[PDB]
């Protein structure tokens, strides 16, 4: 509706008997493949991005924003749990991080 | 008839409106195709699985 | 002989610009954009996404989390399959 | 024939994503007629002069 991408903003300008729209978008660029999956099996229990997807570079998983690629560390922060590893379908076992296990371990 | 078409030139440019109109909406047709269809410049195709 | 009747009365129908088999072949181009890549190929570059995760990725825009359609990913394909063919049968059986 | 567009087949497979590492900010122009030229007519003045 405004423009061609994410829209951003527009910028109104007159002309002779009509108006031009000057569309401000974003467009995404230089995609990059990664190995996916719709959940991380840990401990039995299933995790799920919060807000973003499972992103994999070949040995490491990673969480990262769907339109960005900016990879960071599975935690418990920026995933949920429903359910075991039973039903989801190309779940995969990958590690966990909690940020209170250092904080109680020490 | 020849003396038909030499009395309908005493009206003017009816024949050449009525064209043009016709010609206006016969691009507009195809303008809605466009418009509606062709929205991406890339085809793409399906996996063969 | 109605078409050749109005042909002969000066009126000429114009064939359109996009053929039948174009049209379909956007269609096409639409569909493969749609379920291969999602809505990425419409705001530019087709990214590839499996379709559950792009499924997943829909349920979240309508407020439903990733686990619902995850976990019921059997049952939402076979009701989509059975919706699908329930269009096909209703098109079929109903002048209107 | 018309070309519809280049072919683009998109590697489709069921545990691959593609992610964009960067990204370009577009400005693009869209023209909207708004308003026409008015016009009024003297019925009377075009059809008969004086
Ligand atoms: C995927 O990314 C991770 C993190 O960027 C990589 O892990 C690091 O790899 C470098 C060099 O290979 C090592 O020096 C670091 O010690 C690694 N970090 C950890 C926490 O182990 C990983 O190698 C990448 N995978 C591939 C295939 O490139
Ligand atoms: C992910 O981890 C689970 C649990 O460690 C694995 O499930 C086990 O698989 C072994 C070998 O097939 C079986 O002997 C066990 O009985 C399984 N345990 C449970 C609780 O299911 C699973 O195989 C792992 N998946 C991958 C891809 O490595
Ligand atoms: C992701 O990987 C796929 C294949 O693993 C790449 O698709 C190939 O792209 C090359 C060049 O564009 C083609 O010659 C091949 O025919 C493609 N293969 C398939 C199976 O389609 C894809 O380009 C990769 N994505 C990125 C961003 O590099
Ligand atoms: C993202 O893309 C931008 C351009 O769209 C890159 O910026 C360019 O960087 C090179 C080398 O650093 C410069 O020579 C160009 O002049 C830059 N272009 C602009 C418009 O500034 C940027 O490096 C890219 N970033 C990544 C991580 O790929
Ligand atoms: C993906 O498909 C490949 C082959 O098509 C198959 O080996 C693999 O099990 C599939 N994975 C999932 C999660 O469906």
């Amino acid at each position: 509706f405004c423009g061609k991408g994410y829209h951003l903003m527009s910028f109104p300008q007159s002309a002779p008997h009509g108006v031009v729209f000057l569309h401000v978008t974003y467009v995404p660029a230089q995609e990059k493949n990664f190995t996916t999956a719709p959940a991380i099996c840990h401990d039995g229990k299933a995790h799920f991005p919060r807000e973003g997807v499972f992103v994999s570079n070949g040995t490491h998983w990673f969480v990262t924003q769907r339109n960005f690629y900016e990879p960071q560390i599975i935690t418990t922060d920026n995933t949920f749990v429903s359910g075991n590893c039973d039903v989801v379908i190309g779940i995969v076992n990958n590690t966990v991080y909690d940020p209170l296990q250092p904080e109680l371990d020490s | 008839s020849t003396e038909c078409s030499n009395l309908l030139l005493q009206y003017g440019s009816f024949c050449t409106q009525l064209k043009r109109a016709l010609t206006g909406i016969a691009v507009e047709q195809d303008k809605n195709t466009q418009e509606v269809f062709a929205q991406v410049k890339q085809i793409y195709k399906t996996p063969p699985i | 002989d109605l078409i050749c009747a109005q042909k002969f009365n000066g009126l000429t129908v114009l064939p359109p610009l996009l053929t039948d088999e174009m049209i379909a072949q956007y269609t096409s181009a639409l569909l493969a954009g749609t379920i291969t890549s999602g809505w990425t190929f419409g705001a530019g570059p087709a990214l590839q996404i499996p379709f559950p995760m792009q499924m997943a990725y829909r349920f979240n825009g309508i407020g439903v989390t990733q686990n619902v359609l995850y976990e019921n990913q059997k049952l939402i394909a076979n009701q989509f399959n059975s919706a699908i063919g329930k269009i096909q049968d209703s098109l079929s059986s109903t002048p209107s | 024939t018309m070309s519809l567009g280049a072919e683009n087949s998109v590697a489709y497979s069921n545990n691959s994503i593609a992610i964009p590492t960067n990204f370009t900010i577009s400005v693009t122009t869209e023209i909207l007629p708004v308003s026409m030229t008015k016009t009024s007519v003297d019925c009377t003045m075009y059809i008969c002069g004086d």
